[PDB]
RNA sequence: GUCAACCGAGCGUUGAUCCGAGGAUGUCCGAAUGGGGAAACCCGGCACGAGUGAUGUCGUGUCACCAGGCGCUGAAUAUAUAGGCGUCUGGGGGGAACGCGGGGAAGUGAAACAUCUCAGUACCCGUAGGAAGAGAAAACAAAAUGUGAUUCCGUGAGUAGUGGCGAGCGAAAGCGGAGGAUGGCUAAACCGUAUGCAUGUGAUACCGGGUAGGGGUUGUGUGUGCGGGGUUGUGGGACCUAUCUUUCCGGCUCUACCUGGCUGGAGGGCAGUGAGAAAAUGUUGUGGUUAGCGGAAAUGGCUUGGGAUGGCCUGCCGUAGACGGUGAGAGCCCGGUACGUGAAAACCCGACGUCUGUCUUGAUGGUGUUCCCGAGUAGCAGCGGGCCCGUGGAAUCUGCUGUGAAUCUGCCGGGACCACCCGGUAAGCCUGAAUACUUCCCAGUGACCGAUAGCGGAUUAGUACCGUGAGGGAAUGGUGAAAAGUACCCCG
RNA sequence: UGCAUCCGGUGAAGCCGCCGAGUGAUCGAGUGGUGGAGGGUGUGGGAGUGAGAAUGCAGGCAUGAGUAGCGAUUAGGCAAGUGAGAACCUUGCCCGCCGAAAGACCAAGGGUUCCUGGGCCAGGCCAGUCCGCCCAGGGUGAGUCGGGACCUAAGGCGAGGCCG
RNA sequence: CAUAUAUCCUGAGAGGUGAUGCAUAGCCGAGUGAGGCGAAUUCGGUGAUCCUAUGCUGCCGAGAAAAGCCUCUAGCGAGGAC
């Protein structure tokens, strides 16, 4: 019996430059699995955080290919989603 | 027009000599031909490729 | 973990609740490795495994 | 796990890591099969759930085509069919070799070349199986009062022959062996029964006789289905017809009575997952396979050495002195070897059973007559294939086209053909063993290779690279016993 | 390689020399150095058994030779800075070239070459502190843009089907 | 019944709004580089290969399909429209 939780869409959250000045706007920065969409996305967010979410912006990245003494090497490709929450905002402290 | 839909009779595959003994490939068709049989009493007629010797032996029903 | 011994005396609604409270906390433990600030790394390994191990036994049970 | 460590974290005597067997999960592509598509990526329907204030969204099943059963409906159109609808069971693709049935080259040789060879090879097509094909005489043989299914091996034999009688090609009989099953089942003539189609002296007609009824076990035909009966060459079997006859009980041969034949129930056999019918279900076999365990004897002395597994000298085991490792040649250091042991579970072999069919309403040897013994088949003619046989006097076998018989004083064969003798019984079907092979697994072997060798590939190997593509396709092994892989200083 | 004997960590093979030997292919259980694990002799057995050349193959390296060349028709200079090292890197001031381009933006194609930080064995036809080079991290946000969920042309596939 | 600069459709462009905004020449400091303030904006000429334009005229060589949109009933309908 499967048992579909909203927590196995969210993978890990991004930590960098941009998704810290992003965060510091309220939008938060996630790695979501590569078969998602953005509804789904904003509804598994909706669930997990309680929390109200007005738009979510998806990108694919290609993962990097690295050399090796073997060949070459291909580096997993990610989907991320950028959930900008709205004007309830209270923010996430799990980031 | 070489495999009868009755008995699946095929064509034989053999050579043509010549005089000067030339042999080159030849095929036996047989002779096949076109007949609206009645399959049943009822009526219907249905066109089959029958060859010569079947409808010799009647087991097409050109009724 | 939990071992299956008594995993199995549990009915199937409790197992269900199980499997995702275990979920909820490996959802934990990956923000928390995806941040960098839990040192036992075999918790995720732990919990995947109560995962597994809560699956199968459902399995078993819905099978016969 | 490993290249391949460096950390960081932890598990394990409450049995981890690991090995074997059986399960669960198994994204997407791929016969790919809901639809589409540039393979691994886009879009859906139905049903049941999850979620939302509702749409959006999510999860689980299901939805391709064709073929064959079963059921419903039956167009033009009247009978009806085609077709449509629904529901079940199958198929689809992959595989190194071996099998069978078809199609089928050329370079080459003939010192040219076309008949011929190469060669029914290369390749292609359709199909299986664990093997396949063939297989039970319409056979060989030659007067032997002879063999007796098929297959395979050795001889026969490079022979008889065949061939622009050139290059070349090339049997069979017989004999010696492997294996044995000289095996089984049917179709017909006749009965019984059911049904379809025609009609019906519609009565003196169909049961075995004699008695009595009756106008249909239809009365007659014809076809089909099923059950009996029949499997053969000294011909056999049906139709008859005497003699002898190795269970009991019951129901039927139109009807009841005395008589001969059908059909069920009880013993009694006889067989079986088998070619001879089939699907199952139990118990048992230190029977096997798929993990393992045990398993004798030197810390021996002196000496060289970094190290003894070297040399000399002492013992010990041996059903074990096979082979590797360990700091240099080890039976006694290790892994092991000889030799014994081990299966919870799964599978494979047997055996005994439940179970299934089957004979018992049966069996024997005799006598003279009608019917049957596989039909567009054999035979013949024309054009071809293959047989030693290249059309030749050309037998046997076989493809296409015409023509086209007989049922035993019948038919076929005995290398044109005729007569006599001899052998056999075609136009129906199954059959194990002896035989061929290895993608893969296990255990070994080598007067085989040892890094330009051996597989292309001991190392990123069908990889890098080359080509749009089919495709082509490399190069690279060794420190040391142990990393103890050179702390520290100096020039840079 | 069968058999029989002999040598070897007190140092075999292999390689480099000396001193010699045989009528020849050749030899040295004669020795010196290097080397570190297998060899000799006799008698038989079997060869992938002997190369100097095939415009022979693979690898390594010579002559030409420190020679040609260092890839257009625009052109660089000075001061300062960094740095072990500066004609080529950074800044500043001049000079010059293109300007229906040698400016700006797309499509096809490529795939991380883009940014930050670090590096100067390999590459840049010179050097390099620099780089489209090497290493790590980061970076691509769509109801309206180009496409799909909309439609068809050429054409492709093609249920049944016809033909073979 | 109609020949109307009538009526309607289409339509560049001018004008209003969008715009109390945004942006800018400069002015202050600040010196990687960050910040604040911020004037005037009228009137002419020239002028497109661009727009009206899938328009208009001429010509022969006679110049895609479907979806979409509108309409018509067939047909659904007790609810449905704005």
């Amino acid at each position: 019996a499967t048992i579909t939780d909203p927590r196995d869409i969210i993978l890990a959250p991004v930590i960098s430059e941009k998704s810290y000045g992003l965060i510091e706007d309220n939008v938060y920065t996630f790695v979501v699995h590569p078969d998602s969409n953005k509804t789904q996305i904003k509804i598994a967010i909706e669930k997990i955080f309680d929390v109200k979410v007005d738009s979510v912006n998806t990108a694919n990245r290609q993962g990097k290919r690295k050399r090796t003494r073997t060949g070459f090497g291909k580096r997993k490709s990610t989907k991320r989603a950028i959930v900008k929450l709205a004007a309830g905002s209270k923010p996430i402290d799990l980031f | 027009a070489a495999v009868c839909d009755i008995c699946g009779k095929g064509p034989g595959f053999g050579k043509s000599v010549s005089h000067s003994h030339r042999r080159t490939s030849r095929r036996w068709n047989p002779n096949i031909q076109p007949v609206r049989a009645v399959t049943r009493p009822g009526g219907n007629k249905q066109r089959i490729n029958a060859c010569t010797s079947c409808i010799k032996a009647g087991k097409v029903s050109r009724a | 973990g939990t071992t299956p011994g008594e995993l199995r005396e549990l009915t199937d609604d409790e197992l269900k609740d199980k499997l995702r409270e275990s979920k909820e906390e490996l959802f934990n433990l990956r923000f928390q490795m995806a941040t960098g600030q839990l040192s036992n790394n075999r918790r995720l390994r732990t919990v995947r495994q109560e995962i597994a191990r809560v699956y199968t036994v459902l399995r078993e049970r819905e099978l016969g």
